[PDB]
RNA sequence: GGUUGCGGCCAUAUCUACCAGAAAGCACCGUUUCCCGUCCGAUCAACUGUAGUUAAGCUGGUAAGAGCCUGACCGAGUAGUGUAGUGGGUGACCAUACGCGAAACUCAGGUGCUGCAAUCU
RNA sequence: GCAGUCAAGCGUUCAUAGCGACAUUGCUUUUUGAUUCUUCGAUGUCGGCUCUUCCUAUCAUACCGAAGCAGAAUUCGGUAA
RNA sequence: GCCCUGAAAAUGGAUGGCGCUCAAGCGUGUUACCUAUACUCUACCGUCAGGGUUGAUAUGAUGCCCUGACGAGUAGGCAGG
RNA sequence: AAAUAUGUAAGAAGUCCUUGUUACUUAAUUGAACGUGGACAUUUGAAUGAAGAGCUUUUAGUGGGCCAUUUUUGGUAAGCAGAACUGGCGAUGCGGGAUGAACCGAACGUAGAGUUAAGGUGCCGGAAUACACGCUCAUCAGACACCACAAAAGGUGUUAG
RNA sequence: GGAAUACUGCCAGCUGGGACUGAGGACUGCGACGUAAGUCAAGGAUGCUGGCAUAAUGGUUAUAUGCCGCCCGUCUUGAAA
């Protein structure tokens, strides 16, 4: 017998393959464990971990934030991978050109991104200019920002928010909320 | 061998310098071990009975041999014990994988920063101890040894080796132990 | 009912030393505490405002706030099997700088210059503390030493 | 219908299945408790040492 | 505890300070080997003088084998022991051609009659007595006489077989 | 070195008894107009440094002195204690092995050190 | 409930023939208690009657040892269920 | 020290039994010998981990391949069938 | 006034040099916080280990416990009642203790060869009716931890002292 | 005085008997012996020889023999009860 340090026969946290079913999926999936596995370029090796995530762990990366990215400091002439899908934005009104690599683009996406005489790439497109990741620029979107983990570490005096299916005064809002009412969280 | 020769022949003795090095075996199970030891024994790379593993003598090495010493039998190897024992059970330790050493590639290959591009260099950088001596012991993984062929020599084990054998310092005695466990 | 109020169990622990009561000195009310100061604690139960509870009686923490007549420490402290952070108030009389941490940077700064006078030579260190090595050999002479030898006392009674 | 009343036993068993640790430090810490008469002033001393900092960036 | 050996073991106290070069002391131990010898020195030298061998060390290990070992000789043996009730100081004879033959007997005495484990039992001092008639015990100086002789009757022969066709004898 | 003011550490500084103390300082000491406080100019307040004195405070010395302080193979590796055994004993309890280790006792030494500032045969 | 160790005393005298205080070591499980392990989808709850068998700390009967055993009567003890 | 007395309970019975007396008992020492699902080497199953591999090259890329380690399980969770 | 337990520290979130901010603070360009620029990356500041570190979300069962060494309270005591640390049983078979929850040994995939543990080797029964020195004779011997009990008291048995 | 011998330890000294295993399936690695051609025990067994045919061998089943095995389910600290 062994007197064990760690848990036997424990698998890694970690997703190996995407849950998806879809087809085109698994082949993205197979250019790029070949690129990873055949390349060093960190890029690749990190493209293929980010097709495997969840729907929660691939926010989308908005048209904005985009264009926000490329006004970084030697950015501009780089090409902004988002493995992952693009969305519009109303807000910005100067849109640069650029060329952008992502999974999906929404119709207005798209949309801004050609009409500012830019591209929009697949993947698999991305690969054959840049086998190596050069000058593409890898965006990420705002994760913690779902109405999910609002609720997450719900607790006294945590100033998290309560799941309640139907708010206003009335609900949840008396004894224990207010030094008048009992006391505050 | 001399120089207590020539001190004798002074009328002085020589006394020779405190052991540097010490191999140790469980030989212990696994189940009822309080907590203390028990960490002690697993920081010394010996989770299961029989296993050995060899360390540098320091005070704050002394004081784990302390802790742990009902359930172990140690004292000071020989090259020859230091020899066969790393011959026929070295192993190493490369990315979590136990791989013999068959071949001395296999020590340059992770011991070469360091020096030790043999097995002997190996051998030599454990007995002379100095210094690679953590990097080269810790890429030898633990000693499985077997059970001693022609026994323990004692009616019973958990006592202490002055007491009526084994468990605790057997000194110099380590060698013909091992040797029957190798 | 059982009792299990603020100052339970502490009828020795915030006792004076024997002799040694009354007016604290005034060595205490001089030292200066700085933010990050590394303190003992240990609490004067003749200074009644700003003790530590008894738990944190001989614990050593971190200061997060020097105020007028106190600072603040900070004690991780063990609670379930996480530990918890805590905030403590103390008045200056419960407090004292840890005599470990100043022998730290005294090592420190000791080690600043062993470097200096080494690379101002180029010369190698060893910087970091080695532990209580073996025995080199030795021979020790029998002049002046011829070995008395000893041997076992017989039983005897005395009363 | 007694019943036994209290232990600890165990309980230390079940800390250390994935327990202690200790509890994340951070540079910048959480100025919590922090004199306020302190800390107000310190927002100027910032608010300048950027300001002046400014002055190099143009 | 086995077969025994003496050992001059020789220690000091670590030199210091004050003391650069202290004191020799030396016992004779009849031990079973160095390492029970060693650790017998340091019981002793814990209960004699007030060293702890933390702050010691052990300057010589010698064998002292027996200069005449194929003479017979009587020697006298002086022993403190622990019974179930009290401790006791002893003397006693022991015919033997070596030091370490004598004193084997002298644990299994101990043992047989008295019941005396090793752990309980100091040996104080085993000396040769030079003159014979110094010989003080019965069961040592009954074989002392001139031209000493003794039959050994009913002498049981140990048969390798398991059936003998012949009622045995036992007739030295 | 003495002395004084403000001190640090707070008996090696305290207690009892008895001697001694140049010089300066400190003191005791002279006085009650004034501010000031008392049953009481005793304390407290002011005035003189003038009439006086080391008598006391103070400072040191003495003592098989009381206390306190330090040390020691003095007791003692004692008591107690961590770990080990299918050790001993009917048991209370005890011994051995790897380690830690006191107090009472005995004897020996000691009896304020020291910072800032002013001042002095 | 039963049995010991001690021997101050009782016993004309005399500790112990027969007793034995103040203390103290035990044994027993036909007393009473203490506990709550077993049985609450159920082990019929006192006494007697009837019948067998077992224990021995022996009341009788056999044979002994002891006495403050003259005899008679008795008492103490052994082997004895 | 060992042995003897002190040492009384209920179906017939228990160093486990037989039986053992310079032991097959007690104390001690020395060797050899027997034996676990434990230890050592090896095969095979599975689990986990780390790699290699569809460049065009007959039939499984969630596949093939190389290497290391590990395997108790109630209540319970999950996975694959 | 121990032993055993118990807090913190052993550097990059560090060290030193220059000098910037502020309304705080100082008699004060004094400090106190926080920084710019410069310097030191071989042992960057003990040991050993690391089978990887960190982290988030959600949900089962449980919420009668019991046992052993030691510490320990109540009780005459209890296979009684109640705490302390650890290890167990519970949830766990296996080898030993004849027997057995909890002792000793040792934890378990299907197997082969070897060696052992605790425990044993007259025969039941695998394995010396082995070797050696003593002790013991019981008309009530004795025979192995936990454990299946024995005391005060006594013997001109016998042994050693 | 000069030897032996015991005891302990070392040899990258030689060597006999018995036992279990033989995973893998072109090559590739590290070597060793050779003046070389080449040979080898060097990243896992080959060679030679014999036996079996209404049979050797094996699966199943019944029985016997050695050792081993209490009734499941349940609640329970604890169930063969
Ligand atoms: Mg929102
Ligand atoms: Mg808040
Ligand atoms: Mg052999
Ligand atoms: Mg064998
Ligand atoms: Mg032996
Ligand atoms: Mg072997
Ligand atoms: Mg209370
Ligand atoms: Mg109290
Ligand atoms: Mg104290
Ligand atoms: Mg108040
Ligand atoms: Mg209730
Ligand atoms: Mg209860
Ligand atoms: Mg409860
Ligand atoms: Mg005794
Ligand atoms: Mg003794
Ligand atoms: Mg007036
Ligand atoms: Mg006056
Ligand atoms: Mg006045
Ligand atoms: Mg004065
Ligand atoms: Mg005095
Ligand atoms: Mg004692
Ligand atoms: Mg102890
Ligand atoms: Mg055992
Ligand atoms: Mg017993
Ligand atoms: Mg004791
Ligand atoms: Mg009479
Ligand atoms: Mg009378
Ligand atoms: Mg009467
Ligand atoms: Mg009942
Ligand atoms: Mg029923
Ligand atoms: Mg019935
Ligand atoms: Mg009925
Ligand atoms: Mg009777
Ligand atoms: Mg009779
Ligand atoms: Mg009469
Ligand atoms: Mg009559
Ligand atoms: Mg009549
Ligand atoms: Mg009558
Ligand atoms: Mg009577
Ligand atoms: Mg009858
Ligand atoms: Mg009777
Ligand atoms: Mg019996
Ligand atoms: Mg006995
Ligand atoms: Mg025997
Ligand atoms: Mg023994
Ligand atoms: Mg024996
Ligand atoms: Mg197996
Ligand atoms: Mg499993
Ligand atoms: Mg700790
Ligand atoms: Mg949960
Ligand atoms: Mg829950
Ligand atoms: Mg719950
Ligand atoms: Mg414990
Ligand atoms: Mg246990
Ligand atoms: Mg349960
Ligand atoms: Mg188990
Ligand atoms: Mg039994
Ligand atoms: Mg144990
Ligand atoms: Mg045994
Ligand atoms: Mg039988
Ligand atoms: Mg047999
Ligand atoms: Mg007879
Ligand atoms: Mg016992
Ligand atoms: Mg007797
Ligand atoms: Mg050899
Ligand atoms: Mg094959
Ligand atoms: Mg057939
Ligand atoms: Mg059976
Ligand atoms: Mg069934
Ligand atoms: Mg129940
Ligand atoms: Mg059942």
């Amino acid at each position: 017998g062994i007197d064990h340090t760690s848990k036997q026969h424990k698998r890694s946290g970690h997703r190996t393959a995407p849950k998806s079913d879809n087809v085109y999926l698994k082949l993205l999936v197979k250019l790029y464990t070949f690129l990873a596995r055949r390349t060093d370029a960190p890029f690749n090796k990190v493209v293929l971990k980010a097709l495997f995530l969840s729907k929660i762990n691939r926010p989308p990366v908005s048209v904005s934030r985009i264009a926000r990215a490329l006004k970084q400091e030697g950015a501009a002439n780089k090409t902004v991978v988002v493995v992952g899908t693009v969305t519009d934005d109303a807000r910005i009104f100067e849109f640069p050109k650029t060329t952008v690599a992502a999974l999906r683009f929404t119709a207005g996406a798209r949309a801004k991104i050609v009409k500012a005489g830019g591209e929009c790439i697949t993947l698999d497109q991305l690969a054959v200019r840049a086998p190596k990741g050069q000058n593409t620029l890898i965006l990420r979107g705002p994760r913690n920002s779902r109405e999910a983990v609002r609720h997450f570490g719900m607790g006294p005096h945590k100033g998290k928010a309560p799941r309640i299916l139907s708010t206003g005064r009335k609900f949840e809002r008396a004894r224990g909320r207010r030094r008048s009412k009992g006391f505050k969280v | 061998i001399q120089a207590k020769r020539d001190a004798k022949a002074a009328g002085s003795y020589y006394v020779e310098a405190q052991h540097k090095l010490v191999f140790v075996v469980r030989i212990k199970g696994i189940n009822k071990i309080p907590p203390k030891p028990r960490k002690v024994l697993q920081l010394l790379r010996l989770t299961r009975i029989n296993s050995g593993t060899f360390v540098k003598v320091t005070k704050a090495t002394l004081e784990l041999l302390k802790l742990i010493e009902p359930y172990v039998a140690y004292g000071y190897p020989s090259y020859s014990t230091i020899r066969q024992l790393v011959y026929k059970r070295g192993f190493g330790k490369i990315n979590k994988q136990r791989v013999p050493l068959s071949d001395n590639a296999i020590i340059e290959a992770n011991l070469g920063k360091y020096g030790i591009l043999s097995i002997d260099d190996l051998i030599h950088e454990i007995i002379t101890v100095g210094p690679h001596f953590k990097q080269a012991n810790n890429f030898l993984w633990p000693f499985k040894l077997s059970n001693p062929s022609g026994g323990w020599g004692v009616p019973r084990k958990f006592k202490h080796f002055i007491q009526g054998g084994s468990f605790g310092n057997r000194e110099e005695f380590i060698n013909k132990l091992v040797k029957s466990m190798n | 009912g059982k009792s299990h109020g603020y100052r339970s169990r502490t009828r020795y622990m915030f006792q004076r030393d024997f002799r040694k009561h009354g007016a604290v000195h005034l060595s205490t009310y001089l030292k200066v505490y700085k933010v990050g100061d590394i303190v003992d604690i240990k609490a004067n139960g003749s200074i009644q405002k700003g003790m530590p509870h008894k738990f944190y009686q001989g614990k050593t923490g971190v200061v997060y706030n020097v105020t007028k007549s106190s600072v603040g420490v900070i004690i991780n402290k063990m609670v379930g099997n996480r530990y918890l952070e805590k905030r403590l108030n103390l008045r200056v009389e419960h407090i004292k700088h840890s005599k470990c941490r100043q022998e730290f940077l005294e090592r420190v700064k000791a080690n600043a210059a062993k470097r200096a006078e080494a690379k101002a030579q180029g010369v190698a260190v060893q910087l970091k503390r080695q532990p209580a090595q073996p025995r080199e050999s030795r021979i020790v002479s029998t002049e002046g030493n011829v070995p008395q030898t000893l041997a076992p006392v017989p039983y005897e009674t005395f009363i | 219908a007694k019943s036994k009343n209290h232990t600890a036993h165990n309980q230390t068993r079940k800390a250390h299945r994935n327990g202690i640790k200790k509890p994340k430090t951070y540079k910048y810490p959480s100025l919590k408790g922090v004199d306020p008469k302190f800390r107000r002033n310190h927002k100027h001393a910032l608010h300048g040492t950027a300001k002046a900092l400014a002055a190099a960036k143009k | 505890m086995a077969h025994f050996k003496e050992y001059q073991v020789i220690g000091r106290r670590l030199p210091t300070e004050s003391v650069p070069e202290p004191k020799l002391f030396r016992m004779r131990i009849f031990a079973s080997n160095e390492v029970i010898a060693k650790s017998r020195y340091w019981y002793f030298l814990q209960k004699l003088h007030k060293v702890k061998k933390a702050s010691g060390e052990i300057v010589s290990i010698n064998q002292i084998n027996e200069a005449h070992p194929t003479k017979v000789k009587n020697f006298g043996v002086w022993v403190r022991y622990d019974s179930r009730s009290g401790t006791h100081n002893m003397y006693k004879e022991i015919r033997d051609v070596s030091r370490v033959a004598a004193v084997e007997t002298l644990y299994q005495d101990m043992a047989a009659r008295h019941r005396a484990r090793f752990r309980s039992i100091h040996i104080l001092k085993v000396a040769e007595i030079e003159k014979t008639a110094d010989v003080k015990r019965q069961y040592v100086k009954q074989f002392l006489t001139k031209d000493l002789k003794f039959p050994l009757p009913h002498r049981v022969q140990k048969s390798t077989k398991t059936f003998s066709y012949k009622r045995p004898s036992t007739f030295y």
